[PDB]
């Protein structure tokens, strides 16, 4: 039912300098943590009022990290556009999205770790949380540095510790928000599905499925049968 | 809450 | 957030006697447990690392678990060799690098066993100056406790055991001196409790 | 380990300024500093990566430090006060999380080095009843009057150094328990069988090293400077 | 990768003057890209803005708003304006 995920960017510039390093903290589809690399003191933000409770010490193990990511992924970018050949004249960047899934009973589900570079697919941690999936001949390169590293283990210890363990406070300090569900507001061709809260929905063949898109407010909309998780019974449509 | 990167963790 | 604590400080064992060392831990989350000796005045030595609880690292007389809250040193039948600080690191994973997080330590000294005590008090000359002399106390047991005096110029060494190896030979002693010519073998030790059948040559 | 520091050991005053110098294990690419004072816990100071300050301790805006490009670093102390006199160790890193510590610098800083004193050195040749009842000789070697607390006692047999028979005491003694500035005193046996003693063929020799000045600071006293040096007593086999 | 444009309002288009213009410029890469928002004309200020993130497939997504597109994969500016409808 419910999960936590943080996306890193490590962007790098035409010249010597400076790559700038974003980080963005979610708990299904609701920003909740953000720092930017770029300022004269970079600091880690709330972007949920549910995280605004937190200490100074939080705040200060987010911003470490992240300034400290700010570093090591300066030093991957450049080991990355030797291992490809690639100038410094260019705009090269390395993506990452790692978290953990949890289901109703309170076990985890499964745990994630995934890279790409110039936006592909380069290394990927896989079901078991004990080995890595390489892409070219230059992802078993990280992934022999990795293995070396003892990287695996230390995620997996995260996966199953801290995520786990954070996530469900993050889902009890904000549970009037996270673990409530809005119901769609529906309305007809045209099959439409407005203000409702998670994003997962099902319209229903060869028909026009238009992408879930954000309102402004949490809120989602979508555009036969609407099935949602706020719904008790799957609402049946047509008119007139 | 985020996963620190130890040492020789770069790719 | 990151502190470890390690009961006991000071651990006193007889030889042969098994004891645990414990070390209590608290992180955001824990990446390893790390144990290392310390001898006196040098640096620490890597023994085992225990990256999961349940896990258990055994080398020679020495056995390491680890669980959510705590891990144990357990050793087994200790000798005197194995008289050292213990000390327990914590490493986590909701921190960057690889920095360790120490415990104060637990000093072990182990107290060796004496197969055949001789009690004996002796009388040593120098080589080189004549007014100079050392009182000797020697092949006493493990049960016998040198006392300090309450003396300023009289200089009273604590005890402790050389190894005689090639013999199969372990030997207690204690030393005592004095800065001014009216000291004595026979009153040298007289602070402490000594055995009933220590020897004193004429 | 094979992480080396230097130098072993350094008598100061209290102002003075001094430089510690850390060789990382052959292939690590990490420096870490702490401090160990006296009945104290290793105290975490600052960590360097491949030239760069990662993760920062305790150290105080009086130290700073530096990881060169060859990989060795240097720990600078200024405005030294008492109770900076401590053992620092340098650590090095290694890929599967291990940090493999260096043998340490002792940092000894005084308020005024007039009271530096190196040790006199006797020997005491074995007790003749001892001979009669054990069949055994100990000989027992005096180091007494020195300060500050640094010095090695170490057995040499025939021109070689023996380990065997050998006891030195745990911890030094003080002459004036009451003086702060108190000079030290240090007992050590050898033991050996009658005859190995009774042979005038066998040579005796307690050293004693000790750390003190080194064109370091002046010396305005009438007697000699109290140099790092080694200060010996000699005895040879007695057959009696 | 082409960035795909949705362009519609926050609540159903109510004549009250109580709604938000927001578009969902998704499946863009790289992450530089200028959204513009238009009056009857062709200008708008100041623009509510949206915290870049990417979704699954490594693509960037964010949405431009208001009180009631040109990226590098594009030669000319992709406006797509219109419609209540849909």
């Amino acid at each position: 039912s419910h999960s936590m995920r943080y996306f890193y960017t490590a962007m790098s510039r035409p010249g010597r300098g400076e790559p700038r390093f974003i980080a963005v903290g979610y708990v299904d589809d609701t920003q909740f943590v953000r720092f930017d690399s770029d300022a004269a003191s970079p600091r880690t933000e709330p972007r949920a009022p549910w995280i605004e409770q937190e200490g100074p010490e939080y705040w200060d193990r987010n911003t470490q990290i992240f300034k400290t990511n700010t570093q090591t992924y300066r030093e991957s970018l450049r080991n990355l556009r030797g291992y490809y050949n690639q100038s410094e004249a260019g705009s090269h960047i390395i993506q990452r999205m790692y978290g953990c899934d949890l289901g109703p009973d309170g076990r985890l589900l499964r745990g994630h770790d995934q890279s790409a570079y110039d936006g592909k697919d380069y290394i990927a941690l896989n079901e078991d949380l004990s080995s890595w999936t390489a892409a070219d001949t230059a992802a078993q390169i990280t992934q022999r540095k990795w293995e070396a590293a003892r990287v695996a283990e230390q995620r997996r210890a995260y996966l199953e510790g801290l995520c786990v363990e954070w996530l469900r406070r993050y889902l009890e300090n904000g549970k009037e928000t996270l673990q409530r569900a809005d119901p769609p507001k529906t309305h007809v061709l045209r099959c439409w599905a407005l203000g409702f809260y998670p994003a997962e929905i099902t319209l229903t063949q060869d028909t026009e499925l238009v992408e879930t898109r954000p309102a402004g407010d949490r809120t989602f909309q979508k555009w036969c049968h609407v099935q949602h998780e706020g719904l008790p019974k799957p609402l049946t449509l047509r008119w007139e | 809450h985020p996963v620190g990167d130890a040492d020789y963790f770069e790719y | 957030e990151d502190q470890v604590t390690q009961s006991p400080e000071a651990l006193r064992l007889q030889e042969g006697e098994s004891s645990s060392l414990n070390c209590s831990y608290t992180v955001s989350g824990l990446r390893g447990l790390f144990w290392y000796r310390q001898d006196p005045g040098k640096g620490p030595e890597f023994l085992f690392t225990l990256y999961s609880a349940g896990e258990e690292k055994e080398k020679e007389r020495l056995k390491a678990t680890l669980t959510k809250k705590e891990s144990f040193l357990h050793i087994t039948a200790p000798k005197p060799e194995d008289s050292a600080t213990y000390l327990c690191a914590v490493q986590d994973l909701g921190t960057s690098g690889s920095r360790l997080t120490f415990g104060e330590g637990t000093q072990l000294t182990v107290n060796p066993n004496i197969q055949n005590p001789d009690p004996a008090v002796y009388q040593l000359r120098d080589s080189k100056s004549s007014d100079k002399s050392v009182c000797l106390f020697t092949d006493f047991d493990s049960q016998t406790n040198v006392s300090q005096s309450k003396d300023s110029d009289v200089y009273i060494t604590d005890k402790c055991v050389l190894d005689m190896r090639s013999m199969d030979f372990k030997s207690n002693s204690a030393v005592a001196w004095s800065n001014k010519s009216d000291f004595a073998c026979a009153n040298a030790f007289n602070n402490s409790i000594i055995p009933e059948d220590t020897f004193f040559p004429s | 380990s094979g992480v080396t520091q230097t130098p072993k050991h350094l008598i100061t005053a209290t102002g003075q300024r001094v430089t510690l110098r850390c060789s990382p294990r052959s292939g690590d690419l990490s420096v870490y500093w702490y401090q160990q004072s006296l009945d104290q816990g290793l105290q975490f100071l600052i960590q360097y990566y491949n030239g760069e300050e990662r993760a920062k301790g305790n150290i105080l805006e009086r130290f700073s430090a530096q990881q060169f490009p060859d990989l060795h670093s240097e720990l600078n102390l200024s405005s030294l006060e008492l109770g900076d006199s401590a053992l620092y160790f340098c650590a090095s890193s290694a890929r599967s999380g291990e940090l493999f510590f260096g043998e340490g610098s002792r940092l000894t800083v005084l308020e005024d080095l007039k009271n530096v004193f190196p040790p006199e050195v006797a020997v005491f040749e074995p007790s003749e009843a001892e001979i009669s009842h054990t069949q055994k000789a100990t000989l027992v070697c005096l180091a007494t009057g020195f300060y500050p607390d640094h010095v090695e006692l170490s057995w040499w047999v025939n021109g070689k150094e023996v380990h065997s028979g050998v006891c030195t005491d745990p911890q030094p003694l003080k002459e004036q328990p009451a003086l702060n500035d108190s000079r030290y005193a240090l007992s050590s046996r050898l033991r050996v069988s009658a005859t190995f003693w009774q042979n005038p063929r066998n040579h005796f020799r307690c050293q004693v090293q000790f750390y003190g000045l080194s064109e370091n600071d002046e010396w305005t006293q009438d007697r000699a400077k109290p140099v790092t040096q080694i200060v010996s007593a000699e005895a040879w086999g007695r057959a009696d | 990768r082409t960035p795909k444009i949705q362009v519609y309002s926050r609540h159903p288009a109510e004549n009250g003057k109580s709604n938000f213009l927001n578009c969902y410029v998704s499946g863009f890469h790289p992450s530089d890209i200028e959204v513009d928002l238009l009056k009857n004309g062709e200008r708008l200020e100041k623009v509510e803005h949206s915290d870049l993130s990417f979704s699954k497939d490594w693509s960037f997504y964010l949405l431009y708003y208001t009180e009631f597109v040109n990226h590098v994969t594009l030669s000319q500016p992709k406006i797509v304006k219109w419609d209540r409808d849909m």
